[PDB]
DNA sequence: TCTATATGGACAATTCAAAGGCGCCCTTTTAGCCTTCTTTTGTCAATGGATTTGTG
DNA sequence: CACAAATCCATTGACAAAAGAAGGCTAAAAGGGCATATTCCTTTTGAATTGTCCATATAGA
């Protein structure tokens, strides 16, 4: 039909083009015979007829006269839905400034005229005149004149002079302004001046005038001369039942505009005084203004009730505009909801769905079926047949139901698995029975949670609900490959109670002939369900390449594991059900069954595991009671002891020995210790306290405490909640967060008295008030996310790049916190991995590192892998299938088509709610150094002279297991290659200290050092050793304010010692508080300390802030460029940093504050990307300095740090795709051949294709500076204006695209969902590619 | 509650509220993303065009559904076209480049 | 409400998440059978016809 | 008459429902004893003392 | 039939082109122009399309070929 | 060398957009209404041939 | 296998209802004209821009 939406300014001639006739009067209807009263806002003449094919005067009332405008009252007899499309205009008596181009924050009429907003409004309010066409008269053009000044001028200049005011003055300016002339002017002046604010304003204005000339617009189309009216059935005056009318608000706003308009025409007919027509033109400007957008300019003209009217811009804007409310999320036919409930007989491809809802939803189908089988002659007869609910409609429903998916849904639809299509089962009742393995996906309790059943009408949508959306097709979470059909709470109790083992039950140690007579020994009443036994299980292995090898052997097992083996399907080993089978073990069982036997056995085994888990959990009667909560017999003793101890601390605070805060932390640590003793006692009495006896005296195994089994299976509750029931509960903190110093010593089996309960209530309500409001935020994080990665869609099978990233195990200070297998599982290698000895050629480049390749990587101890990633992708407008990886769910590689921006945003966002002095080696290893400019101190150790020497512990395997950070000038007892073993401090330094240890030895000389100007003389009493403290700049006097104390070492001859490697003198200037150890005359030895110097947000604002990329408050100023450091002025502040490379130019200069610490030394050398101070990094800076891989590894490691601290799993692919959608823009450094401004910010894809095409020719490509935008700015500065208007503020986006004449060629998912057509993502991708080839064939 | 075809809103020809007006469910943004995350671009299209808003296509869908023919005709949802007349009734001009 | 003989045991998943498994004697003794009273209205208005 | 779930107590931690199940059982036990004294209808001396 | 569409995807790759192939073929069977190949087990036209597709006896190439054959016969209805 | 003079640069107020899921009196002019009229549009009832069996 | 009769399709014609109009009417809707004197209304967070000082570089004295 069409293929792009253009937006531009509407002209007077265009506005008269849409319209069918001026609306002259404000009458709506005739109040007695409610006719559209011509010719007011609902004019039958102008906007159409009121009933189909009937004139208004009643003369013509039949389709015989389609199209004939009547003679008597002139109403074109046509369908009355023309009433809903025909627009009308209003001929404004005076011009009137369109508010959007006058009050949008950067004012378009403002910066077009290069005129401040205040003066433009002083002209528009009819305050002050404005000059136009100054001629030869000694005035400017924009020269603002008040009454006084004009009154002076006009007495002298009746000619060659002119000064309008109000909207006509602005129209005259925009009509006389020439765009090409002033554009050349601005370019020559950009050629002239170089001031950042000046040049920025210049380039902004030049960009606007370029847009406004390149476009077809005009300036004077801003000041409205002819206003349009919306139709009459989009602003209706429908009469609600009761004789009361129910008008819209636009009827009010138009009625007011037209009244003030007609009145102004009169006030110009009577030749009125000036002040009255000025007042009327102001009132009309206000009225047109409050119509186009109300509440923008000044206060909102209030509606009749008492309220601001909802003017047009409030139609479109906000959470309830057309864009988000009626256009992205529609209400839907064929849909219903009722309470959900359990129904465990179900197979997990079906949902029990009630007869009555199903007969209501499926009435078109039933009517067609009945009149097809002939049981009902006409459609009306079929209607009354199904309304009477005869015995044939239920047969017909059971038949038009049969193979037909429905789409259950739950209200907060966080991730893409909360819409799964089931196959209905017709079930009595009024509750939608939902399968019990599905609650983990939907996140459903069965205490009232309602669900919506939509319907796939057509044939293609039944196919997509069956293939794509079915419930047996997404049993793996798209955020990480692990299963989401994990048996949940009763079923794991049933398995954990089957597959356990008492010590002396019936049938202890009797040999069974297979699983079959284990089941018979159980059901017959001869063996206990867990009484250890020898059986003959015959497992299979998939050893042969696709074949099943049989084998049998007397495994030692129990009756329970033997009864459970009758379900493990044919591929798995027996040692997978020969353990205890908690919850981790059972999700593991399903995962390995998925990875060995594919999908169908995993689904049928999921159901068999549900059924047997439910059955034996029922058979166990695992009931809970007040005697299953065993209090330790040592709890009152523990509390008495800790209480007496805290009384001792009360005394030692009353005797002045201890400070207040120290006394506090004393008491608080003592209660933490007693609490942990009570907890550990209850657990030692709770877990094993079953003592038994087999043919002998006494043994003890794990217990059968009902509450303990429920806590040990993984069914419900952790050891924390068990702790609160048995042991004393917690140390409840006051709403300050200042933890109380007397814990609620009593648990829920005893009674919390009134005090203890009232103290529990604080935290109870804080938790509830959070979890109410974490859904406010994290519903907005996902919204911004899935609105930034809207369009990012897998659009090529491969783009053939060699780029990548280096996937390695995170090592968070010593203990590794994520292996390499989880990180490089499913991603495609970019370079062929080599064997550790290099030994070989190994895994090819473009392979996919699925499970078995993680086996080859883990067996051979691979050190690290480089693997292709989305943020190093060369595809245009997409992300190819190899540079992405695989999925999670459907284990194979990503399909050419699938929409990964969305499942990426959803995965990163739906777990939002779940969120809030010396190195000591830990295990075996051989120490390995990293970036170590060490030197031997005067003691013989190893001191490192590089702040960025990370301390590794390379095991003998060939990998890293420890990674600590060694500060500058540490002192290492060990070195590189010196083997060490656990519990061994190999590093030593002091954090409060900062030494200035040099690289040469000799006499210490005070060079350019004077007491009072360079140093202080202040002897310490209790020590006596003098330190002439090196103070900073502005503290010392003025004659030496530029005189800096430098330390430089020499030999006995006086000549300056030559540094190892350099012939430069090592004179070292000291900073403020650089208190020196040894003075002049005292020679310092090797590696000798010269002088000392003195010296978190998290949860999901930390993730919100790593994604919006907000700059921190004290960034860590990176090293702009590589070379040497120097100070030249030291400041009128401040401090001045100078980086002087070895060969390149060096006009660099950075106004560092002297208030901050400076990590580097004045006489040291730093690489770019090195820190020249401390504190957090900034992501913009990381991007500017170290490429994209630096910033992307930063964003990933930070936000995965959050999600991992909270124990959630998210595959890094998704954070990398959001990071790609963050850095999609790039500023043209200097336009190489053609054709951009070198301050312009063009899409990286477009300048990339441009310089690729130009370098394809002979010319010179464009140099581009990659940017990094936050997610809100990233999504709001897009090529397509509909997908920016929908998201967030619609006023700015519409007005900017309007002036810039921007054109939307859809090519997105948000646009093709707005405009009602196939999303170009999954099944629609074929349609859109075929369409792109069907154009331009 | 359940709604095969009922009474439709006035300005934007979509269904009504909940169970008192006999009104379809809300298929809001989050469910649209959950269909875009699959490939259901056919399901989603009939979900926001025929079942909901396309005021000609929805009667012509009911006719097909009774004729034993599960086709559809996509067209332009009426609420988008309300959007065009409301923007275009500002000073803006937003039209459909035809080709 | 009314008090009735409960029992804390998993019963084959008909009380899975928080669901409840009411026996037929509670529906049969009419002990949770409530009485709801609605008010329909047929207003008879005056139209120009 | 109703079969609630064991696995709801340790995680929600409303131990009240269990103590109140137990004491309700005690109470309905005294109810059964008094009903048994009023079916045999022996004397009001035994009822009064019980 | 039918619980899953795994094997039908292993035969017709890409898992969305499966949907389009099955929907085209089910329209053929439903709009009264053709006739199932594999014996219908009392399936609606959708599951029959997917059952056809599983056996390797229908996909996009076969559908194009049959369409061109049957449209050439209508040219051969020129008499 | 010292100061100023301003200028470009770093700093502080101001405004805007976001913040989740199911008075009166009279006078005149106008338009809705009703009633009869006339011409139109169907309905009630005749009057003839061309079409359909019967007989021998 | 022809000749005699009952059963069909067409115009005459008049006759009654029905509608399009027209006038005569009346309810209603819209102007116009008022003269003791009347003098001024009733929640934060972040980003970006704009108006405000600071570093500073240069130019004259
Ligand atoms: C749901 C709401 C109760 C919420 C508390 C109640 C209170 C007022 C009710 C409406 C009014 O009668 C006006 C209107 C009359 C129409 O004729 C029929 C529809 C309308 C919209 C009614 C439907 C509904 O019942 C309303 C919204
Ligand atoms: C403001 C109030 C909010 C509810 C509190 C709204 C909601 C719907 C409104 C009523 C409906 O129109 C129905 C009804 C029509 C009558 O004929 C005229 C008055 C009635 C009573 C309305 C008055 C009021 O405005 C209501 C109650
Ligand atoms: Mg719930
Ligand atoms: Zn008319
Ligand atoms: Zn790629």
């Amino acid at each position: 039909e069409f293929d792009a939406i253009k937006i531009a300014l509407a002209s007077p001639d265009m506005i008269r083009s849409w319209s069918f006739g001026e609306v002259k009067k404000p009458e709506t209807i005739n109040y007695r015979t409610f006719k559209p009263e011509r010719d007011g806002l609902f004019c039958a003449r102008i906007f159409g007829p009121v009933k189909d094919y009937e004139c208004l005067c009643g003369k013509y009332k039949r389709l015989k006269h389609r199209g004939v405008i009547c003679e008597k009252c002139g109403v074109e007899v046509t369908q009355t839905k023309v009433r809903r499309e025909r627009m009308g205009h209003i001929e404004l008596a005076s011009p009137t400034a369109h508010i959007w181009f006058l009050k949008s924050l950067p004012s378009r009429i403002g910066l077009l005229l290069d005129m401040p907003l205040r003066d433009i409004e002083r002209v528009l309010y009819f305050e002050s005149y404005v000059v136009i066409e100054g001629g030869m008269t000694n005035l400017e053009r924009q020269q603002i004149l008040t009454e006084e000044q004009y009154l002076d001028a006009l007495e002298e200049f009746g000619d060659e002079f002119d000064a309008k005011m109000g909207a006509e003055a602005i129209q005259a300016l925009l009509k006389s302004m020439d765009l090409e002339q002033e554009c050349e002017q601005l370019r020559e002046e950009l050629n002239e001046t170089n001031s950042e604010t000046k040049r920025k304003k210049l380039t902004k204005r030049i960009k606007l005038l370029e847009a406004f000339v390149q476009s077809g617009n005009k300036p004077e189309w801003m000041i409205l001369t002819v206003l349009p009216v919306l139709p009459p059935d989009l602003r209706p005056l429908v009469p609600l039942d009761g004789g009361r009318f129910a008008t819209s608000d636009l009827n009010d706003l138009y009625r007011r505009v037209i009244n003030r308009n007609n009145r102004l025409k009169r006030l110009l007919d009577l030749a009125a005084p000036d002040i009255i027509v000025r007042n009327e033109k102001r009132m009309l400007q206000e009225a047109v203004d409050a119509l186009l957008d109300n509440g923008r300019r000044g206060r909102a003209i209030t509606g009749s009730n008492k309220r601001p009217l909802k003017s047009l811009a409030d139609m479109i804007k906000g959470k309830q505009g057309r864009f988000r409310q009626n256009l992205l999320g529609k209400r839907v036919d064929y849909s219903g909801r009722s309470v959900i409930t359990v129904g465990p007989y179900l197979r997990l491809h079906q949902c029990g769905l009630p007869k009555k809802m199903a007969l209501e939803l499926f009435k078109p189908f039933i009517y067609g079926k009945l009149e097809l089988r002939g049981l009902a002659t006409t459609i009306k007869a079929a209607k009354k047949m199904v309304e009477r609910e005869e015995a044939v409609v239920w047969d017909i429903l059971d038949e038009v139901i049969r193979e037909h998916p429905v789409l259950l849904n739950r209200a907060p639809t966080l991730h893409r698995l909360g819409i799964q299509a089931f196959e209905p089962v017709l079930i009595e009742g009024k509750a939608i029975q939902l399968h019990p393995l599905v609650c983990a996906a939907y996140n459903a309790d069965f205490d009232g949670d309602q669900m919506a059943v939509h319907v796939p009408l057509t044939l293609e949508a039944q196919l997509e609900a069956r293939a794509l959306m079915m419930s047996t097709n997404n049993i793996l979470s798209p955020a990480n490959g692990e299963p989401i059909i994990v048996p949940s709470q009763d079923v794991v109790l049933g398995l954990y109670y089957m597959t356990r083992d008492c010590v002396n039950a019936k049938g202890e140690g009797m040999v069974l002939t297979g699983p079959k007579e284990a089941e018979r020994l159980y059901r017959s009443g001869l063996a206990s369900l867990h009484a250890r036994v020898k059986v003959r299980i015959t497992e299979y292995e998939k050893d042969a390449n696709g074949e099943l090898v049989a084998k049998t052997s007397l495994k030692d097992t129990t009756v329970g594991r033997a009864i459970l083996w009758m379900i493990v399907p044919k591929g798995l080993p027996y040692s997978i059900v020969n353990q205890a089978l908690g919850k981790k073990a059972i999700s593991k069982m399903l995962n390995t069954c998925y990875r060995i036997l594919g999908l169908k056995p995993t689904v049928i085994f999921a159901d068999q595991i549900m059924y047997t888990g439910f059955a034996y959990a029922a058979r166990s009667g695992a009931s809970v009671g007040i005697d299953d909560m065993v209090i330790p017999e040592k709890k009152h003793e523990i509390i008495s002891e800790a209480e007496a101890e805290v009384a001792e601390i009360q005394e030692q605070f009353q005797s002045g020995l201890v400070t207040a805060g120290e006394r506090y932390n004393k008491v608080i640590d003592i209660w933490a210790a007693a609490n942990d003793r009570v907890s550990k006692a209850m657990m030692d009495n709770l877990q094993t306290e079953t003592v038994i006896n087999r043919d002998g005296q006494e043994e003890k195994q794990v217990s059968f405490n009902s509450i303990y089994m429920m806590a040990d299976s993984g069914a419900r509750g952790s050891a924390a909640q068990i702790r609160q029931l048995a042991g004393m509960r917690g140390l409840m903190a006051k709403p300050d967060g200042s933890i109380i110093e007397t814990p609620i010593t009593a648990n829920f089996r005893e009674g919390l008295n009134v005090l203890q309960y009232f103290i529990s209530t604080h935290g109870a309500r804080k938790g509830l008030a959070d979890t109410a409001l974490k859904t406010a935020n994290s519903g907005y994080l996902t919204r911004r996310l899935v609105d930034v990665a809207q369009d990012l869609v897998v659009t090529e099978d491969d783009c053939g790049t060699h780029e990548g990233i280096m996937m390695t195990p995170v090592i968070e200070g010593g203990d590794v916190k994520e292996p390499l297998r989880d990180r490089v599982l499913g991603r495609v290698t970019a370079e062929d991995v080599l064997k550790p000895g290099t030994a070989d050629i190994l895994v090819p480049r473009n392979t996919l590192l699925h499970e078995q390749w993680c086996d080859l990587l883990e067996e051979n101890s691979v050190d690290a892998v480089k693997v292709r990633s989305v943020v190093s992708c060369d595809t245009d407008f997409g992300v190819c299938a190899h540079c992405y990886g695989r999925d999670l769910a459907r284990g194979h590689i990503i399909n050419k088509g699938e929409a990964i921006g969305v499942i990426a945003a959803q995965s990163i966002g739906e777990p939002g709610t779940q969120l809030t002095s010396s190195i000591q080696v830990k295990n075996k290893g051989s120490i390995k150094l990293s970036n170590v400019k060490s030197v031997v101190n005067s003691s013989g150790k190893l001191v490192i002279t590089s702040r960025n020497t990370e301390l590794k512990l390379i095991d003998e395997f060939g990998r890293t297991k420890e990674s600590y950070k060694v500060p500058y000038g540490a002192v290492l007892a060990k070195g590189d290659g010196e083997q060490v073993a656990g519990g061994e401090t190999v590093a030593n330094w002091d954090p409060h200290t900062m030494p200035v240890i040099t690289e040469v030895s000799g006499f210490v000389r005070f060079t350019d050092m004077i007491d009072g100007q360079t140093i202080t003389r202040q002897t310490d009493e209790l020590t006596g050793l003098s330190s002439l403290v090196v103070l900073d700049s502005a503290e010392r006097t003025a004659g030496g304010k530029d005189l800096r104390p430098a330390l430089k070492i020499v030999d006995a001859q006086g000549n300056d010692v030559l540094i190892p490697g350099t012939d430069m003198p090592a004179q070292y200037f000291l900073p403020g508080k650089a208190i020196v150890q040894l003075e002049d005359g005292v020679q310092i030895s090797s590696g000798d300390t010269l002088a000392r110097i003195p010296q978190i947000t998290g949860g999901l604002p930390r993730v919100a802030d790593l994604f919006e990329a907000r700059r921190p408050k004290e960034p860590a100023i990176l090293a702009e460029i590589s070379g040497i450091v120097s100070f030249g002025k030291e400041t009128k502040g401040k401090r001045r940093l100078v980086i002087t490379p070895v060969d390149g130019s060096d006009p660099y200069e950075e106004m560092i504050p002297k208030w901050r610490q400076l990590n580097v030394f004045e006489g040291e050398r730093v690489e770019r990307g090195d820190v020249i101070s401390d504190g957090p990094e900034a992501p913009h800076d990381i991007l500017r300095l170290r490429g994209v891989h630096a910033v992307t590894r930063y964003i990933v490691n930070e936000v995965q740090d959050v999600y991992r601290l909270q124990g959630v799993k998210i595959n890094d692919k998704h954070i990398e795709v959001i990071v790609r959608q963050m850095l999609r823009k790039a500023t043209i450094v200097n336009a190489g051949s053609s054709d951009f401004l070198e301050g312009e910010q063009v899409e990286y894809s477009r300048v990339k294709i441009a310089n690729r095409e130009l370098e394809a020719n002979g010319k010179v490509g464009a140099t581009y500076s990659r940017d990094l935008l936050g997610i809100t700015k990233a999504s709001l500065a897009t090529e397509s204006f509909i997908s920016a208007a929908s998201f967030q503020e619609t006023t700015r986006v519409l007005t900017e695209a309007a002036v810039a004449g921007k054109r939307d060629e859809l090519r997105g998912l948000k646009e093709n969902v707005i405009v009602g057509r196939l999303i170009p993502a999954g099944t629609g991708y074929a349609y859109h590619q075929d369409r792109m080839r069907r154009r331009a064939a | 509650h359940a709604r095969s075809t009922g009474s439709y809103s006035l300005v934007t020809q979509q269904p009504l509220g909940g169970k008192a007006q006999f009104g379809g469910q809300r298929f809001g943004e989050m469910e649209v993303w959950a269909l875009e995350a699959y490939g259901a671009a056919y399901t989603l299209q009939e979900m926001l065009t025929v079942k909901s808003d396309d005021v000609n296509g929805r009667t012509k869908m009911y006719k097909n559904i009774v004729d034993g023919n599960h086709q559809m005709e996509p067209g332009m949802p009426e609420s988008f076209n309300v959007l065009l007349k409301e923007i275009r009734s500002l000073g803006i001009n937003i039209e459909l480049e035809d080709e | 409400g009314q008090n009735m003989r409960v029992a804390f045991m998993p019963w084959n998943g008909y009380n899975f998440e928080d669901s409840i498994l009411v026996s037929e004697r509670v529906v049969q003794e009419d002990r949770f059978t409530t009485i709801h009273i609605q008010e329909l209205a047929c207003v008879s208005r005056d139209t120009k016809l | 008459d109703i079969v609630l779930n064991p696995l709801g107590v340790p995680s929600r931690m409303n131990i009240g429902q269990i103590l109140e199940t137990h004491l309700g059982m005690a109470a309905k036990g005294i109810g059964d004893k008094i009903n048994a004294m009023l079916k045999q209808q022996q004397e009001v001396a035994k009822l009064r003392e019980f | 039939a039918r619980v899953t569409v795994q094997d039908a995807v292993e035969k017709i790759g890409n898992r969305f082109d499966l949907v389009l192939v099955a929907a085209r073929r089910a329209r053929q069977m439903q709009v009264g122009g053709k006739d199932p190949l594999v014996p219908e087990e009392n399936d609606k036209t959708t599951v029959i399309a997917l059952r056809e597709i599983e056996e390797g006896l229908i996909n996009n190439q076969i559908l194009d070929v049959r369409e061109r054959q049957e449209q050439q016969e209508q040219e051969a209805a020129e008499l």
